[PDB]
């Protein structure tokens, strides 16, 4: 109701207005020039003197002599419901699919209370992602944080959308049957473009996947305000479903470098000095805050996971942004460039691709007996067979022993077959099928990783099963 | 021969350039961090001439 | 008290004002939600505090009131079997009332100020305690916790308070001055406590772990560091310290590792088991936690805690080992917060004192005569998570030059399943030579000479390795492959140990003695074969291979009659030969 | 002599103070602060004007606050209490005793940062010390007024060199004339940010060699204050100059672990905000270092002598 | 403003075997093209300019030479259309602001160029834009924000340039115009780090 | 002041080979000899100040230990010049400033000696002139401008060095005096990186 008319100072996106100490640090504020059009802002600095406000989008029609300033709200929050599902936002929360707004039942803070370290559980239980390199060889565990890395030029955005189509949890492994839990996915996008965006919702609601699905898009021409605010609405929705209503979230963040060249430049916009390579010195405190709320609760049924997406700038690995988010999640997974230039789609690397929570999430009773002996026998057969094709260059295929073509076959069809799904939706059952089949043209003796009760079990099957089915 | 040549030769020589070059490239942003040091100091002193 | 307002507010930076008297790096309370926060740069009649969590919602013109003291730790009874955060909160007791989050402005005690504890005198009026000595004991698990005078209080006694039952708040000793004493204190964690005098390493801290108190020996009241990669048992081998040293207190250190990693801590410590009685685990070890998004100023000064905590026990007179986790971390605490603070870097960001800072930790462990006249030790290991694998970063350079042993741990042993991992080229022990007199004069006479005779063997096969990576071993003449087999007997028998094991977890120093004597007697008999001449193949027929493996898993009471057995076994099978 | 203490202090920011109405404090004076508890630490004036003056504190800021802190002068300059009685006591870096024993009643103060020698009142240095040593006595003879350090490493044996350097040390007269009658040779160690394992290994050596009687002893520890370590070769330096040139002796000066002192001038240096140079290192460091080592060697018309042996390792 | 933003489905023909084979550019596309000097950015923006199948091409010399401006307006009109027969300085619009031009007018001469690009693509044609630097934009701007003394961003420029440069190229794509037709703009810029 | 400035066509013998065969300078040229510690640069100086053909030598020891004069003070009066006999340090002028002496005079004692050398050009004379270290100069002038508080350019250096170090040498050459008779000063300096 109250308007602030004091303004003594405009220049690019911050404006200074006096007699305005009745703001608080971090508010909302509407500003309304000459023409009446309203703009948004938020307060960075409160003084006796005076408050300044750093403005969304731009200040073309803004004078010092008609603009004013009003209170929105003292700290910004997101209402949700459970109405949610099915829905489209811009990034601050306004609906962008045409539908009315959605009535709340509670409005929460977007910035998160930290989790008590003694209120956790160890994640137990794995995530059927619908993809062979990474159910077989790098499991995803409810409960988990694992990036994936890429580059400039590799389908990250795909993958993004196989994954959020295809994932399920499987309840019968578990317990027999059990009981069936929900799922959802929320998935946040940065700094997307609008192919990119009507790619998203093409794919989203051509199958029918948005009924159990949340998006929350951010365009690259929006402001950089809104980017630093999406991924926090989207892991306060995640946090309300899973531990007010024993969901079993996924959430997706498309693109971190997004966020930190967003983070980089409000910092330089607030005059901050930087720290290595021009980035904030807070920027793995801010990075943690997001991460590190995913995780599994005691005493409550419900989890969240989360898969950041990043882009790397160079394909360097000690680039800060990369050598940071290491430090706080758990394995990651690796986008090859030769892979994808080969033809071979989801362009997958298994060698530098790792989970770090993988055996606590497979085994007797949540996956099957045999998985981890068959990923590690897996792992050392590719890790030979390639090796060996690069010496067949130089001394020939005709200097080889018998074992080293029967190494470099395997490497080709583990290539064709096992890396290269297309858009099929295995389950664990069929990646383990196709993985004791490739594992057959290895002579029998030769598989020291693997228990002989097993082997017994399962070895013998032939590959013609998939290599009639395309 | 050649596995010796490259063992002792090549390798650290293009050790000793990697460490060169990330020396030079460190101190060219320690210089720009004490520059822009300087600019919030002069900006922080301009804004307090009459009160 | 001094108290004053908001003047300005900008990002975690605070302006009070009114604030003429409040000192410097003193503890403030911020608003009315009661934030904390350090007082960095006092101008005229203005203060600069900085705040630990965030300010959002914070109005100019809420009250600042400074509580005059520095950060410091409250230091008695109930602080065995507990949890806490980087300054000292306890986190249970914070669970059983806001729930599953962590609310800020949340007001907790690091001491229990509800439970009783039965008080036992040790003075009588009329007395004259000085800081150090004993008033009283309290009895707390299977220990008995003496009651300390603080190190700055000298007087007269003038009032004891008899046997009975009382919390931790009852003046138990009144001095004649009006000075109360109660059953704690409070100290400054950045202040070292004062001794009398350092003693000298001559006594040694024992591991469990066979190469660890063979090759690598650390004594007690030294300091250690392990830069291992992941995978490497950078987190096995520091459980199986807490288990199986001879430290009566542990205290284990997160610096701010990851929450999914820090549950499986503060899972299955509470199921493990005292190997001394029985009893649980937790009853001697004292747990600082720290997860990546709780306040940097907690993260950074976690291990100053756990030093000060450290030196309370010391001062007990009991042993302490002190286990830091990722001191990396703490290493980006700190240049995060010489970030916010606006100053010039030095190398890789960090701040030029960071080596300064290192060895102010690293420098509080060491053998004491306390000043109640006791001995005391605190002995530190530290790892060290390099960035990109590389041992010339900043932080492992400055590590390197003050500690007295350096355990690095390679993931080339672990890929291949060799447990521990420790790379035996690169690591070595300054304690090696300075403990002789004590292995001599406890274990046995020739001790260093048989160590030193299985360091030589391990030395030798290791120029072999550029004539096996180009011909494969079976082309090698006898003498040589003697010696290879020789290595990879003691590289897969005698370094490798199950700590999984019921009885290869633990071993003493006679076992090892015993071991490294039936191994050279096995190979000084082989080379006097070799020199009667033999087949290498009949030599590695004898059945005493098997009896020199299975030394591992005997236990310590059929140890005696077993090696003397083995010993005359392989005496006579090489005097049944050619 | 009275005393005069200034209260007007108006600003406090890490290691610097400003005290307003302190006109008559020279540049470069020694102060000492006192706070409401009683504590007094020790600074240095690096900057005074007519506004105010700038001090730097010897050791961290906790506890000082604008309404009981008080500064009171000491001396104008930093002197140090020098006498012959100082051979075999030992000393803190600061100059006070840490071996129990009574202060020494000092014969003369002298200026802890020294003059300059005039190269005209300079002479060559000539006789050749022989050390025992093959690589060193055959191929890089030491000379008597020479600074020679010796570049170490990591886990390289510097400390075993030196001792064994300050046991076998000899003139060795007969070859080179001038006939006999050996002069006393004293031995001045400096050691800065030393670790409690290398000072227990250096005076269990001192001890059993029985050098002590005839060395002075000037340990600084890890966990001393910064700016300690700067004070601590200068001190050294100062003793061994004045028992040189003002009673014969033929002093041999080890400086050990050089890099710390380095470490320490750019934590100082950084402090203050000046333009860094290399790699962080002040651009001042040529000259503060010059300042140290050129102190050795002979002079025309005495018979003593300074003769140095610093010890760094290489990063 | 427009109706609707379409999906690419038609390729924008360039006359280059590598850059129309192996790295298409769709008809409301993007791209960039940095490269040294010397290594063929204006070569290639010119036979873009000569043999595409756009129906207008707009042409915009950001802080270039003048020799180069020169030559496309002399040898440009004796060259033929590829698809309407004419002379191809009649389906041409140039913007030209060279090296030594005051400095301030590069920024507005990016805006002209886009703007009357836009003006084309609501008649339903299918425009073709040349930015020969979008490296002197961001020099320009690093000058002013010099004079303006503000807090400058990893090299010196103004810490908004990332958003101008997202709001410049966001203005492509293929669209249905507010009268119901069909029109497209492409954008080409070129780099000189 | 001179009339006019000549071409060096003469040598100027410093009595090294590798000096005076394969890379010689003229008696009015100038030379810099750099390299690291220990590398030889003293003594080629010194060499030069022994058994070079010039009239009067001038050495200037800016920043620089003291040990090197004292031998030069003590050795130069027993020794004889290879010009006219008699001692040799009656050909000679010091200046010396050592490195822990006031690092304000650093800069001032090049200038004196380049003074002095110019003044017995004027009487007919053939003067060299060297400069132990220039390095030392230039680390005098960064502290100066450190203590005025300027902006540096590169490595803290003032902007300005590049002119100071070109007018210092290009006092040296071969001219014809106000007199009408003929001199020459030949610069060596030392660079020490
Ligand atoms: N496709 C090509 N076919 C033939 N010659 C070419 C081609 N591309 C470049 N060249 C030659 O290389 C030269 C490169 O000059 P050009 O003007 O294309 O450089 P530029 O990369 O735009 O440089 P600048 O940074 O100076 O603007 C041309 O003048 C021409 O001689
Ligand atoms: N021409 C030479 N003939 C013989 N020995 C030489 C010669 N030049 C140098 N040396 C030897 O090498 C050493 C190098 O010392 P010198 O004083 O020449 O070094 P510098 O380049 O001036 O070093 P600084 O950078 O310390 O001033 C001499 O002391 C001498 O032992
Ligand atoms: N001494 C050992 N005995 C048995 N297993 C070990 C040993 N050392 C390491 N491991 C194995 O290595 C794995 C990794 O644990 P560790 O390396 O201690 O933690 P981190 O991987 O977090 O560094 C463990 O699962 C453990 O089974
Ligand atoms: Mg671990
Ligand atoms: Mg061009
Ligand atoms: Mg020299």
């Amino acid at each position: 109701k109250k308007e602030y008319t004091g303004i003594t100072y405009i220049s690019g996106p911050l404006l200074f207005v006096e007699n305005a100490k009745d703001l608080a640090y971090g508010a909302i504020v509407d500003i309304k020039d000459g023409t009446g059009r309203v703009r948004g802002g938020q307060v960075i600095e409160v003084s006796e003197e005076y408050a300044v406000i750093q403005v969304f989008e731009e200040t073309t029609g803004l004078d010092l002599a008609t603009t004013s300033v009003s209170l929105v709200e003292d700290v910004a929050r997101l209402g949700v419901s459970k109405e949610m599902l099915g829905r489209r936002f811009n990034g601050i929360g306004k609906p962008i699919d045409g539908l009315p707004p959605i009535t709340p039942e509670k409005r929460l803070p977007i910035t998160g209370l930290p989790l008590n370290p003694v209120a956790r559980r160890k994640p137990e239980q794995f995530i059927q992602t619908g993809i062979s390199t990474i159910d077989v060889m790098n499991t995803l565990v409810r409960g988990q944080k694992l990036p994936i890395f890429s580059g400039s030029g590799l389908p990250a955005n795909e993958i993004a959308a196989q994954i959020a189509r295809q994932a399920t949890v499987r309840p019968d492994l578990s317990g027999e049957g059990e009981k069936e839990e929900p799922f959802a996915v929320v998935f946040a996008a940065m700094g997307i473009t609008q192919r990119e965006l009507s790619y998203f919702i093409q794919e989203f609601e051509r199958t029918g996947a948005l009924s159990r699905s949340v998006l929350f898009l951010n365009k690259a021409d929006d402001p950089t305000i809104e980017r630093i605010l999406t991924p926090r609405m989207a892991l306060t929705v995640a946090e309300y479903l899973a531990f007010e209503h024993d969901y079993h979230v996924l959430v997706i963040l498309t693109d971190m470098t997004n966020y930190c060249e967003a983070l980089r430049e409000i910092g330089a916009a607030r005059e901050e000095i930087p720290g290595r390579r021009g980035y904030p010195g807070y920027m793995y405190t801010d990075l943690a805050t997001i991460y590190e709320r995913a995780g599994v609760v005691e005493g409550k049924k419900g989890s969240v996971t989360q898969i950041p997406i990043l882009s790397m700038p160079d394909d360097d690995r000690t680039h800060p942004i990369p050598d940071l988010t290491g430090y706080i999640t758990e394995g990651q997974i690796q986008l090859s460039r030769e892979l994808h230039r080969k033809g071979i789609y989801p362009p997958i690397d298994p060698l530098p691709s790792l989970s770090r929570l993988m055996n606590n999430g497979v085994g007797k009773g949540k996956t099957r007996e045999d998985h981890k002996q068959v990923s590690d026998q897996l792992y050392s057969a590719y890790a030979n067979g390639v090796d060996i094709r690069k010496l067949v260059a130089i001394i020939g295929e005709d200097a080889l022993t018998e074992n080293d073509r029967r190494y470099l076959q395997f490497a080709d069809a583990f290539e064709r077959f096992f890396i290269n799904q297309g858009q099929q939706n295995r389950s664990i059952e069929e990646s383990l099928q196709i993985a004791w089949a490739l594992l057959s043209m290895l002579p029998q003796g030769e598989l020291k990783r693997i228990s002989k009760d097993h082997i017994g079990k399962y070895y013998g099957q032939k590959l013609e099963e998939i290599w009639g089915a395309p | 021969r050649r596995v010796n040549a490259l063992e002792q030769v090549v390798i650290p020589g293009i050790r000793a350039q990697i460490r060169f070059i990330q020396q030079v490239l460190e101190q060219r942003e320690r210089e720009d961090t004490f520059r822009l040091k300087r600019i919030k100091g002069k900006i922080e002193a301009r804004e307090a001439e009459e009160e | 008290m001094i108290q004053g307002v908001i003047q300005k507010i900008a990002g975690p930076a605070v302006i009070a004002k009114g604030m003429l008297g409040a000192r410097m790096y003193d503890i403030c309370k911020v608003g009315e939600e009661g934030l904390v926060g350090e007082i960095i740069r006092l101008d005229g009649d203005t203060a600069f505090v900085q705040v630990y969590e965030d300010t959002s919602g914070l109005k100019v013109g809420e009250p600042v009131v400074s509580t005059g003291l520095p950060l410091a730790v409250e230091l008695g009874p109930g602080m065995l079997n507990g949890i806490y955060d980087g300054i000292q909160r306890p986190l249970e007791r914070i669970r059983e009332k806001t729930g599953i989050y962590i609310t800020r402005g949340v007001v907790v005690h690091a001491l229990d100020r509800e439970k009783k504890w039965a008080w036992t005198p040790m003075v009588k009026p009329g007395d004259e305690v000085r800081g150090g000595m004993v008033l009283g004991t309290v009895p707390e698990f299977g220990f008995t916790h003496k009651i300390l005078v603080p190190p700055d209080v000298r007087g007269r006694v003038k009032e004891v308070k008899p046997a009975g039952e009382y919390t931790v708040e009852e003046p138990v000793v009144v001095l004649e001055d009006g000075t109360e004493l109660k059953m704690y204190h409070t100290w400054p964690v950045r202040r070292a406590r004062p001794v009398q005098r350092k003693l000298d390493p001559n006594t040694p801290f024992l591991t469990g772990m066979r190469i660890l108190d063979v090759l690598f020996p650390v004594a007690m009241g030294g300091t250690a560091a392990i830069p291992g990669p992941f995978g490497s048992g950078k987190t096995v081998t520091q459980q199986s310290l807490a288990k199986w040293s001879n430290a009566d207190v542990v205290v284990y250190v997160g610096c701010g590792e990851r929450g999914n990693e820090m549950t499986d801590v503060l899972v299955e410590f509470p199921e493990l088991t005292d190997p001394k009685t029985g009893g649980p685990l937790m009853h001697r070890t004292v747990l600082i936690a720290n997860t990546s998004n709780m306040p940097v100023a907690a993260r950074e000064a976690s291990i100053y805690v756990g030093v000060t905590i450290a030196e309370y026990f010391r001062d007990q007179g009991f042993s302490v080992a002190l286990m830091a986790d990722s001191t990396s971390r703490w290493a980006e605490a700190l240049r995060e917060i010489s970030s916010r603070l606006e100053e010039m870097p030095a190398e890789e960001g960090y701040p030029p004192y960071l080596a300064a800072r290192l060895a102010a930790f690293y420098e509080r462990a060491g053998k004491v005569i306390t000043l109640g006249g006791e001995e005391g030790a605190v002995t530190i290991v530290g790892a060290v998570s390099p960035p990109g694998g590389d041992m010339s970063e900043p932080v492992t350079q400055s590590t390197l030059r003050i500690v007295g042993a350096f355990w690095r741990l390679d993931a080339s042993l672990a890929f291949r399943r060799h447990f521990p991992a420790i790379n035996w080229n690169g690591s070595y022990s300054l304690f090696t030579s300075a403990l002789d007199p004590w292995y001599r004069e406890n274990v046995a006479e020739d001790y260093p000479e048989l160590r030193d005779a299985i360091s030589e063997l391990l030395q030798r096969e290791a120029g072999l390795q550029e004539i096996v990576q180009l011909v494969g071993p079976d082309a090698l003449q006898d003498a040589e492959r003697l010696v290879i087999e020789v290595g990879r007997i003691i590289r897969e028998d005698f370094l490798q140990q199950n700590a999984y094991h019921e009885v290869d977890a633990y071993c003493s120093m006679k076992k090892a003695y015993g071991i490294m004597k039936m191994i050279l007697a096995f190979y000084k008999e082989a080379e006097a074969a070799i020199k009667r001449g033999v087949s290498i193949d009949e030599i590695l027929q004898l059945p005493v291979l098997e009896r020199i493996g299975r030394a591992r898993y005997v236990s310590e009471e059929e140890f005696p009659a077993y090696f003397e057995e083995a010993m005359k076994e392989i005496q006579g099978a090489f005097k049944a030969l050619a | 002599l009275l005393k005069k203490e200034y209260t007007g202090i108006t600003y406090i920011s890490g290691p610097l103070l400003f005290v307003e109405n302190a006109k008559d404090l020279a540049y470069g004076a020694i102060v000492d602060i006192k706070d409401g508890t009683g504590r007094v630490r020790g600074g240095q004036v690096i900057e005074v004007s007519e506004e105010y003056a700038v001090i730097q504190v010897f050791e961290e800021t906790t506890g000082l606050d604008l309404a009981t802190t008080s500064v009171s002068l000491v001396e104008d300059v930093a002197r140090l209490g020098v006498s012959k009685e100082m051979l075999g006591r030992r000393f803190n870096g600061i100059g006070k005793p840490i071996d129990g024993l009574p202060p020494i009643t000092p014969e003369k103060r002298l200026p802890i940062t020294g003059l300059p020698l005039n190269p005209v009142a300079r002479r060559k240095p000539e006789q050749f010390i022989q050390t025992g040593i093959s690589t060193i006595d055959v191929m890089n003879t030491l000379v008597r007024g020479q600074k020679l350090p010796i570049f170490s490493g990591s886990g390289l044996p510097a400390n075993e060199i030196a001792a064994q350097i300050a046991r076998q040390a000899t003139v060795r007269p007969d070859l080179s004339g001038e006939g006999e009658k050996e002069e006393p040779f004293a031995v001045v160690f400096a050691a800065m940010g030393i670790t409690q394992r290398e000072l227990s290994y250096f005076i269990q050596e001192f001890e059993r060699t029985g050098a002590l009687s005839r060395s002075v002893l000037f340990l600084n520890k890890a966990d001393d204050p910064t700016i300690e370590r700067i004070l601590t070769p200068r001190m050294a330096l100062t003793v061994a100059e004045y028992l040189a040139f003002e009673h014969d002796y033929h002093v041999l000066v080890i400086l050990t672990d050089m890099t710390n002192y380095c470490e320490a001038l750019r934590e100082i240096g950084a402090a203050r905000e000046e333009i860094p140079g290399r790699r962080g290192y002040p651009g001042y460091m040529y000259t503060d270092l010059a300042t140290i080592y050129e102190r050795a060697g002979v002079v025309e018309g005495k018979k003593g002598s300074v003769t140095q042996i610093p010890i760094l390792s290489m990063p």
